[PDB]
């Protein structure tokens, strides 16, 4: 069975040169040209380049000459992505796709995992916490506010809990600071605020770090 | 030798009929757009038949 593993998350400052790898398994390098399409996230594909081993040969649309080098290497059987002269508009998802018969022509028929690049104006830099106060009185809600985000959406446990206790994934949208910030949202039946206590986690930016706050009126 | 009771064919008249389609309107850059990003690819012409 044909696959397509590609390489890690990657981070790049802007005007620099990320290059992302994607190995092929099951199949020769000659018998499978590889595509190279993108997406922004929230947005659709974008069809950036390909390249055919076999004839040595590649091609990159027209948004794109200039800035992408695609290259193969066939005794590690591997192709190499290479896009330089980086903007806030080239932090997105890359694929390496192929197909695995002649009939689909440009319908690509398997894929990567994908890899996510982040156009960055920092580097890693950790974030900032602040809890919630009474706001008027069924049930109630509350919550920990996070700011200034970096190094990817971060997942951090302790003292934490099993399996449902509402569910934690919030957006973590950006700002206009370059610096994304989440909330979360705990609710519980109003009588337990006067005997519970509200120890929340809080996401740390590097990956391995916590914050924890407790929230008392 | 038997060979002057056989018939006579035209070995290449499938063929010539192949490049005649090729020669229509389109059928070029049907060819070269789907030859874009792979070596091989299965192509069908105007009139019906799907070639390699």
């Amino acid at each position: 069975q044909v696959q397509l593993v590609e390489s890690g998350a990657e981070a790049k400052k802007p005007g620099s040169s990320v290059k992302v790898s994607c190995k092929i398994s099951g199949g020769t390098l000659n018998d499978y040209p590889i595509r190279w399409v993108r997406q922004a996230p929230g947005q659709g594909l974008e069809w950036m380049g390909g390249i055919i081993p076999i004839l040595g040969t590649s091609y990159e649309t027209q948004k794109f000459q200039g800035r992408l080098t695609l290259t193969a290497d066939e005794l590690t059987s591997t192709v190499y992505m290479e896009l330089r002269y980086l903007t806030s508009e080239d932090a997105a998802v890359y694929f390496c796709a192929t197909m695995t018969s002649p009939v689909f022509i440009d319908a690509l028929d398997v894929w990567g995992q994908g890899t996510r690049v982040t156009v960055s104006s920092a580097s890693t830099k950790g974030p900032s916490v602040f809890p919630l106060a009474p706001s008027s009185k069924g049930t109630a809600a509350l919550g920990c506010l996070v700011k200034d985000y970096f190094p990817e959406p971060v997942t951090v446990s302790w003292n934490s809990g099993a399996l449902t206790s509402g569910v934690h994934t919030f957006p973590a949208v950006l700002q206009s600071s370059g610096l994304y910030s989440l909330s979360s949202v705990v609710t519980v039946p109003s009588s337990s605020l006067g005997t519970q206590t509200y120890i929340c986690n809080v996401n740390h930016k590097p990956s391995n770090t916590k914050v924890d706050k407790r929230v008392e009126p | 030798f038997l060979g002057f009771l056989l018939g006579v064919g035209s070995a290449i008249a499938s063929g010539v009929a192949v490049c005649k389609v090729l020669h229509l309107e389109g059928e070029v850059n049907k060819i070269k757009s789907a030859l874009l990003s792979t070596n091989k690819a299965v192509v069908s012409l105007s009139n019906g038949v799907s070639v390699l």
